[PDB]
RNA sequence: GUAUGUAUUUAUUUU
RNA sequence: GUUCGCGAAGUAACCCUUCGUGGACAUUUGGUCAAUUUGAAACAAUACAGAGAUGAUCAGCAGUUCCCCUGCAUAAGGAUGAACCGUUUUACAAAGAGAUUUA
RNA sequence: GGAGGUCAACAUCAAGAACUGUGGGCCUUUGCCUAUAGAACUUAUAACGAACAUGGUUCUUGCCUUUUACCAGAAC
C-alpha cells in the first residue's frame, strides 16, 4: 500500500520542525549580528529536592563568544552493535579474463 | 591600560583583538562629527567599553539645511577675505607629529591652554541684527519653544525675517538658478537617454 | 589559639615594594602580549625569590575568616602579600579543621582554588593530579644552599626538617646522600600543595651565616611532585595502607546501604 | 596586540601607523610575516584619523592658526592620495581620490576667481561628503574579513578546507573522474576474484592507449580479453572528443 | 615585512657611524664572520670520477659545496678560488681550482676528469 | 543540539541545602579536565550569598562513562573517588575493573566518544633515643600521641627516633614499643 | 623569487 | 533620611522646638578570571645535513594523511608546502617418482 | 495632569494605484456581489534618505604571464 495521505501530513510536519531547529540553532552560531535577522527551569535534578533554575548570562560582545569552540581534529569510533548478514545468492574463465 | 605587562590584564587582552573587529565603525562615527571651523570646541557622548577597550563617539550631527548653508557659506566669505588679505600664507606640514613623539595626552598639554578664537565672521550690526545672535553657535537652537523642537533638535521651524537674512548670507552658495526650464538637455532623463 | 587565633594578620610587603613584573632580558626585545622576550633565548631564566613567610610571625586573622572563605592565599604562602588583614583569602598554615571544611572540594582542585590537571606533567610541573593523591614532595637543587659544603647529611638533612616542620604535620622524611633529593611527606594533601607552592625557590641555613648575604645570587631548589618508591618496603606499605583504607569506609558503605535496605 | 600575539616582535609600529622591520628578515620571517589586507587596510585607515586629529590638536595648541587649520584638512583630505596609502590595498578606493580631486578642481575656480594663485583656501564640505560615505561602504567589509582574522587568530583555521575546481586544477580532475569510471566498468565486466595487481595493471594499459592514441598508432594489445577493448576504446573516444 | 622594502624601522638615536664603529669592534668576537670559509651553491662544467667509490658525476650537477678564497694571487693581482663538492654515495671532498689564464679549471684531491 | 539534550550530572551533596538555585548555562564551556573537548558548562553557587563559585569541570559523556558526579568528581552513588571504588569491586572477583586511561591526546579525544562505559562505571636539646619502631608509623602520629597524653627527629632507615623537648623539664612531665633512654650534653 | 630539515638537558626521583 | 501621624515635655495658645514611638517611602552587586619562577607562544643563534620526477636542469597541477602555515577567502602561495620513495610468503591444491614406519 | 528626552521595546513602511473593519445576499470557510465606518507615514519628472557606499553570482569587455587587487556596462 502507498501510505495513504493523513500518514505523510505528520512525517512533513515533525522533520519539518526539526530540519527548522537545526537551520536556526546554525543561524544564531556565526559571527553575524547580521544573520539574526533570518531566523523554562526544565531541570529536576536526581529527585528533583533541589530543583534548578536555568539562567543564561549575556557575554561581553567583544570577547570571544563560545570561549572553547576552537578547531581540532578528531577520529571518532565505530561502535559495533550487530552484524548485517552479507547475503548473496573462474576456471577456464580466467583463460578469457 | 597604557602600560599593561600584568596577567591581570590577561581577558583584557582578549577584550582588544575582540573590538578590532568594531574600530573602523568608530573611526566612522568619529570623522562625521568633526568640528567644523566656526565652532571652537564640539563636545560629544562617547560610548565607551569599561575595560578601556575603544570609545564610540556617540551622536549624529544634525543641522539646519538653510541654517547650515548660512554658516557654511559666511565661512566661504571669511576664506576668501584671508585669502586676499594676508601675504604670507603658511600651509602647515605634514604630518604634524614626528613619528617617536607619543600622542600627547589630552589630559595634560591641551586642555588648560585656552581655545584661540576660530573663523566665525565680522557679519554685521545692523542688516543681520536677526540672525547674528545665534548663527555660529554649536546647535544653532536648543532652547526655543517656538522655533525648534527641544533638545532632541528635529522638526525645525522659522519665521520669515530670518529667512530673509539666511537668504540674503547664503548668496555664494545658492543654486541662483530660478526656472525649471533652464535645464533642458540637463535633467536626469536626457541623461538616461 | 594564643599564636595565630587573636593576633590579626599583619602585611608582608609595602605595594610600592612588590617585584617588577617582565622579568629581565630572556631575550632581545620585550613583547607585549605574551610578557616573555623576543628573539634567541638567554641562559635558563630562574631565580631565588627575595621573599619567604613566618608561620608565627606573619599569620594571622583576616577578612576571609569572617566571611567564612575555604581558600588560602598563595601570595601569603609565598609571603609576598601586599593586602595584609584586608586580603581576601586566609593567613595561616592549614590545621586539620581546616581541611575538615574543604574535604568535599580537595578532590577536584588543589588547596588554593585551583582545578588540578590529569596527566601531572611532563617534569612534574606546578600543580599535581585529581587522579592520585600525592602527598610526598620532590625536594631537588639541593644546592640552593650554594656551594657552602656540609659536615654531614645531618647539616640537610636537620635543616629541611626545621624547614618544612613548621608548614604542616610531616608523615616521614627522607634525605637521600648519593643523588641529592628529599623525600617529604605529609599527612594531608593540603600541607603538601601548601608546602610545594611555599618553599618553592628557597635559600638555606641561618639569617646570617657565612655567604648569607649574598644568597640572593643562589638559583633556588626545585620543590615538584614526587613519583612513587620503588623499593619493595614502602611499597608493601603503600599496598597495606590502602588496604585497611578501602576496609575502613566499607563501614560507611555498609551503614548507609544498610539504610538503604 | 595583534602583531606581537601573532608572535612577530620585529615588526615596529611608530606613531604614524607606519609599519616597518626592525631587522634585516631571514626567509621564514617573511613567510610567517606577510600581513593581509585586513590589517594594512585597516593600519593605513587609521593612519588617516590620527592625521586629522593631529591637525586639530595643533590647532588647540595654538601651534597653527584658525584658516590654516581648514586649509590644512581640506589638503589632507584631498591629498590622501600622496599622504596614505590606502590606494595599494583596496585598488577601489582610486575612485573616491579621482572624484575628490574633481571636486577640489571645481572648488577652487569658483574661490580663486579675482584673487590669487596662492595656497588659500579651506571649503573642506565635498571632500568630507565623499570620504566618509566611502567609509560607511567599508563597514561590513572589514567586518567580515578582520572577523575572519580574529576568529582564525584564536580559534585555528578550519581543518576541512575543500577547494573547488578552477581554470588550473581542472584537467586534474577530468583525469581523475576517468580513471575512476574505469575502474568500474572494468571492475564490473570481470566473474569474480582479482582486484588491485589487475587494478594496476588495466589502468596502466589505459594510459597507454591514450598516448598510443595521441601517436596515431593504433594500440593492439597482443592479446586482452575484446571486451575490455570495447570499454577502453570507449572511454579514450569520449576523451579524445 | 615586504620582499622589497623601502624602510626599515631605526631606534630613534642610532648614530650611524657610532654603529660602524662598534659593530666592527663586534666583528672579530663572532664564530661565523670570521670563519674564512664559505658555501656556494654551485655546478659541475667538466663532469667528475670520483676516485672512492668510482661514482660519476655525469655532467652538470646542482651541488652545495663550498667556495674558499685562496692564498695564491694569479699572475701579480687576480683572485683564483678553490671549490669543494661532496659526493653523493660516499662522504668525500673534492676540490677544485680555477686557473684565469687558461680559462678551463684544474682539479685535484679526490677525483679525476674524464676524457 | 548534542551537547545541550543531555541535562547535567550533580551530586545532591555538593548542590547544597538551598531550596531553589539559579544557575547560569554556558553553550561552550572549557573542555573537560579529561576528554579535551568542548562542553555546555554551569555554573553555580551553593548559598545565596556564598563566596565560592562551582563550575563543572568534565563532560557529560565523560562523566556518565565512569559514573561520577561533575561538581565533585566522586561516584554517583557511593560518594567515593574513582580510583577507590573499582578497588574495592576488584576486591571482589579477583583482579579485573581497574580504568586503564588515555594517554596522548586522540587517544583520550578518541577514547570518550565511544559508548562502552569503564569498568568500575559498569557494575553501576634533650636527645631521648628511639627504637622499636615499626617502620610503618608516621612521625605524625608520634608526636600526637605525646601530646595526647600530656621538636623530633626519625630516621626510618634506622628504625631510630630522637626527641629534643623544649625543656627537661617536660622530660619529668613526660617520665610522669619504646627505648627512651635521656641523655645529652 | 633567497629553500628546507635534524639536534641543541642546565638544576642528579627512594632498591 | 524625608514624609504622614500619635503621645509627652518646653516655647507657645493649636502654632515653634525637643524627646519617644507607630506607619510609608528605599531592598541582595561580582567572579569561567587571585599579583613574575613550577600548567605550557614562536623565532633566532650554533653544529650537521643539502633540492621531485632525469643521465642532468628546470614549469608545474593533482591525488591519500590522526601535519599544517600565510591569507578575509570556496582565490593563491608556502621546494609541485611537507610526509610518500620503504619493509614484503598460507583461501593453497592436483598428479607423478625415490627413501623410512605400520593393520 | 502638561512640556519635553541625540531614551527603550513592539508594530508598519513599495502595492490591482494598491488599506482595514463591519452589515447584507449567493456558493460551500475561502471566494463573488452589494451596503456602511475609519484611513497615521511614504509615493507622479514616482518614493521611506530632496542624500549615496560596498559585496556575491552570472554574462560582455578593458588592462594583459598567473591569482588577489582591478578597468565599465548589464541582470539577478
Ligand atoms: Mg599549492
Ligand atoms: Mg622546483
Ligand atoms: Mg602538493
Ligand atoms: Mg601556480
Ligand atoms: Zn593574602
Ligand atoms: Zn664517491
Ligand atoms: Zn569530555
Ligand atoms: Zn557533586
Amino acid at each position: 500500500p502507498l501510505p495513504t495521505k493523513a500518514e505523510i501530513q505528520e512525517c512533513t510536519a515533525r522533520t519539518k520542525s526539526y530540519i527548522q531547529r537545526l537551520v536556526n540553532a546554525k543561524l544564531a552560531n556565526s559571527n553575524n549580528r547580521a544573520s539574526s535577522r533570518y531566523v523554562a527551569p526544565a531541570n529536576l535534578l536526581l529527585n528533583n529536592s533541589h530543583h534548578i533554575e536555568v539562567v543564561s548570562k549575556q557575554m561581553d560582545p567583544l570577547l570571544p563568544r563560545f570561549v572553547g569552540k576552537k578547531a581540532r581534529k578528531v577520529v571518532a569510533p565505530t561502535e559495533n552493535d550487530e552484524v548485517v548478514p552479507v547475503l548473496h545468492m573462474g576456471e577456464a574463465d580466467p583463460n578469457e579474463w | 591600560h597604557s602600560d599593561m605587562a600584568s596577567k591581570m590584564y590577561n581577558t583584557d587582552k582578549k577584550a582588544f583583538l575582540g573590538a578590532l573587529k568594531y574600530l573602523p565603525h568608530a573611526i566612522l562615527k568619529l570623522l562625521e562629527n568633526m568640528p567644523h571651523p566656526w565652532e571652537q570646541a564640539k563636545e560629544v557622548k562617547v560610548l565607551y567599553h569599561t575595560s578601556g577597550a575603544i570609545t564610540f563617539v556617540n551622536e549624529t550631527p544634525r543641522v539646519i539645511e538653510p541654517v547650515y548653508t548660512a554658516q557654511w557659506s559666511a565661512t566661504w566669505i571669511a576664506m576668501r577675505r584671508e585669502k586676499r588679505d594676508r601675504t604670507h600664507f603658511k600651509r602647515m606640514r605634514f604630518p604634524p607629529f614626528d613619528d617617536d613623539e607619543p600622542p600627547l595626552s589630552y589630559e595634560q598639554h591641551i586642555e588648560n591652554i585656552e581655545p584661540l578664537d576660530p573663523i566665525n565672521l565680522p557679519l554685521d550690526s545692523q542688516d543681520d541684527e536677526y540672525v547674528k545672535d545665534w548663527l555660529y553657535d554649536s546647535r544653532p537652537l536648543e532652547e526655543d519653544s517656538k522655533k525648534v523642537n527641544g533638545t532632541s533638535y528635529k522638526k525645525w521651524s522659522f519665521d520669515l525675517p530670518e529667512m530673509s537674512n539666511l537668504y540674503r548670507l547664503s548668496t555664494p552658495l545658492r543654486d541662483e538658478v530660478t526656472d525649471k526650464n533652464y535645464y533642458y538637455l540637463f535633467d536626469k532623463k536626457s541623461f538616461f537617454n | 589559639m594564643t599564636s595565630w587565633r587573636d593576633k590579626s594578620a599583619k602585611v608582608q610587603v609595602k605595594e610600592s615594594e612588590l617585584p617588577s613584573s617582565i622579568p629581565a632580558q630572556t631575550g632581545l626585545t620585550f613583547n607585549i602580549w605574551y610578557n616573555k622576550w623576543s628573539q634567541g633565548f638567554a641562559g635558563n631564566t630562574r631565580f631565588v625569590s627575595p621573599f619567604a613567610l613566618q608561620p608565627q610571625l606573619h599569620s594571622g586573622k583576616t577578612r576571609g575568616d569572617n566571611d567564612g572563605q575555604l581558600f588560602f592565599c598563595l601570595f601569603f604562602a609565598k609571603g609576598m602579600c601586599c593586602l595584609g588583614p584586608k586580603c581576601e583569602y586566609l593567613h595561616h598554615i592549614p590545621d586539620e579543621e581546616d581541611i575538615g571544611k574543604l574535604a568535599l572540594r580537595t578532590e577536584v582542585l588543589d588547596c588554593f582554588g585551583r582545578e588540578k590537571f590529569a596527566d601531572y606533567r611532563e617534569d612534574m610541573g606546578g600543580i599535581g593530579s585529581f587522579r592520585k593523591k600525592n602527598k610526598t614532595l620532590y625536594v631537588g637543587g639541593i644546592d640552593g644552599a650554594l656551594n657552602s659544603k656540609h659536615l654531614k647529611p645531618a647539616q640537610i638533612e636537620s635543616r629541611i626538617r626545621f624547614v618544612f616542620s613548621r608548614l604542616g604535620d610531616i608523615d616521614r622524611i627522607r634525605y637521600v646522600e648519593s643523588k641529592n633529593c628529599g623525600f617529604v611527606k605529609f599527612k594531608y594533601q593540603a600541607n603538601a600543595e601548601f608546602a610545594k607552592e611555599a618553599m618553592s625557590n628557597q635559600t638555606l641555613l641561618l639569617p646570617s651565616d657565612k655567604e648569607w648575604d649574598d644568597r640572593r645570587e643562589g638559583t633556588g631548589l626545585l620543590v615538584k611532585w614526587a613519583n612513587e618508591d620503588p623499593d619493595p618496603a614502602a611499597q608493601k606499605r603503600l599496598q597495606e595502607e590502602l588496604k585497611l583504607e578501602s576496609l575502613n569506609m566499607m563501614v560507611h558503605l555498609i551503614n548507609n546501604n544498610t539504610n538503604s535496605a | 596586540l595583534l602583531i606581537h600575539r601573532k608572535g612577530l616582535t620585529y615588526l615596529h609600529l611608530d606613531y604614524n601607523f607606519n609599519l616597518k622591520p626592525t631587522k634585516t628578515l631571514t626567509t621564514k620571517e617573511r613567510k610567517k610575516s606577510r600581513l593581509g589586507n585586513s590589517f594594512h587596510l585597516m593600519r593605513e585607515l587609521l593612519k588617516m584619523m590620527k592625521l586629522i586629529v593631529d591637525t586639530h590638536v595643533q590647532f588647540r595648541l595654538g601651534n597653527v592658526d584658525a584658516f590654516q587649520l581648514a586649509d590644512g584638512i581640506h589638503y589632507i583630505l584631498n591629498h590622501i592620495g600622496q599622504l596614505t596609502g590606502i590606494y595599494r590595498y583596496k585598488y577601489k578606493v582610486m575612485h573616491q581620490i579621482r572624484a575628490c580631486k574633481d571636486l577640489k578642481h571645481i572648488i577652487y575656480y569658483k574661490f580663486n576667481k579675482n584673487l590669487g594663485k596662492g595656497p588659500g583656501c579651506g571649503f573642506w564640505q565635498p571632500a568630507w561628503r565623499v570620504w566618509l560615505n566611502f567609509l560607511r561602504g567599508t563597514i561590513p567589509l572589514l567586518e567580515r574579513y578582520i572577523g575572519n582574522l580574529i576568529t582564525r587568530q584564536f580559534e585555528g583555521r578550519s581543518n576541512e578546507i575543500v577547494k573547488t575546481t578552477t581554470k588550473q586544477r581542472l584537467d586534474a580532475y577530468y583525469d581523475l573522474e576517468l580513471r575512476n569510471s574505469v575502474m568500474d566498468d572494468i571492475l564490473e565486466m570481470m566473474p569474480e576474484s582479482i582486484r588491485q595487481k589487475k587494478a594496476r595493471t588495466i589502468l596502466q594499459h589505459l594510459s597507454e592507449a591514450w598516448r598510443c592514441w595521441k601517436a596515431n598508432i593504433p594500440w593492439d594489445v597482443p592479446g586482452m580479453p575484446a571486451p575490455i577493448k570495447k570499454i577502453i576504446e570507449r572511454y579514450i573516444k569520449s576523451k579524445a572528443d | 615585512s615586504e620582499r622589497k622594502a623601502i624602510n626599515k624601522y631605526y631606534p630613534p638615536d642610532y648614530n650611524p657611524l657610532e654603529a660602524e664603529k662598534l659593530s666592527r669592534k663586534m666583528a672579530k668576537k663572532l664564530k661565523t664572520m670570521n670563519k674564512s670559509h664559505a658555501s656556494i651553491r654551485l655546478m659541475t662544467p667538466f663532469s667528475m670520477r670520483c676516485l672512492e667509490c668510482n661514482e660519476y658525476i655525469p655532467k652538470s650537477r646542482k651541488f652545495n659545496g663550498k667556495k674558499e678564497l685562496l692564498k695564491e694571487k694569479y699572475l701579480d693581482s687576480i683572485k683564483i678560488y678553490r671549490l669543494t663538492i661532496s659526493c653523493p654515495r660516499c662522504a668525500n671532498s673534492i676540490a677544485f681550482r680555477t686557473d684565469p689564464g687558461n680559462s678551463d679549471y684544474v682539479m685535484e684531491v679526490g677525483g679525476v676528469r674524464n676524457y | 543540539d548534542e551537547i545541550n539534550e543531555p541535562p547535567p550530572n550533580i551530586c545532591e551533596q555538593c548542590l547544597g541545602d538551598e531550596a531553589n538555585i539559579r544557575m547560569t548555562k554556558i553553550p561552550q564551556g572549557s573542555e573537560c579536565k579529561i576528554c579535551t573537548l568542548p562542553f555546555t558548562l554551569y555554573h553555580f553557587k551553593t548559598s545565596k550569598r556564598s563566596n565560592n563559585i562551582i563550575k563543572t569541570l568534565i563532560c557529560v559523556r565523560c562523566a556518565t562513562q565512569r559514573n561520577i558526579c561533575q561538581c565533585c568528581m566522586l561516584d554517583s552513588r557511593w560518594h567515593i573517588p574513582i580510583q577507590l571504588r573499582d578497588h574495592l569491586i576488584s576486591l571482589v572477583n579477583e583482579e579485573n575493573v581497574m580504568t586503564e586511561e588515555a594517554k596522548n591526546d586522540m587517544m583520550k579525544r578518541f577514547l570518550s566518544l565511544k559508548n562502552v562505559k569503564l569498568g568500575g562505571a559498569q557494575i553501576t636539646t634533650k636527645s631521648f633515643f628511639l627504637y622499636n619502631i615499626d617502620a610503618s608509623i608516621p612521625e605524625w602520629k608520634i608526636t600526637d600521641t605525646v601530646s595526647q597524653l600530656l621538636s623530633l627527629i626519625v630516621n626510618h632507615k634506622a628504625k631510630c627516633g630522637g626527641l629534643r623537648f623544649q625543656s627537661s623539664e617536660l622530660g619529668e612531665r613526660f617520665v610522669s614499643i619504646f627505648i627512651i633512654p635521656w641523655s645529652s650534653g
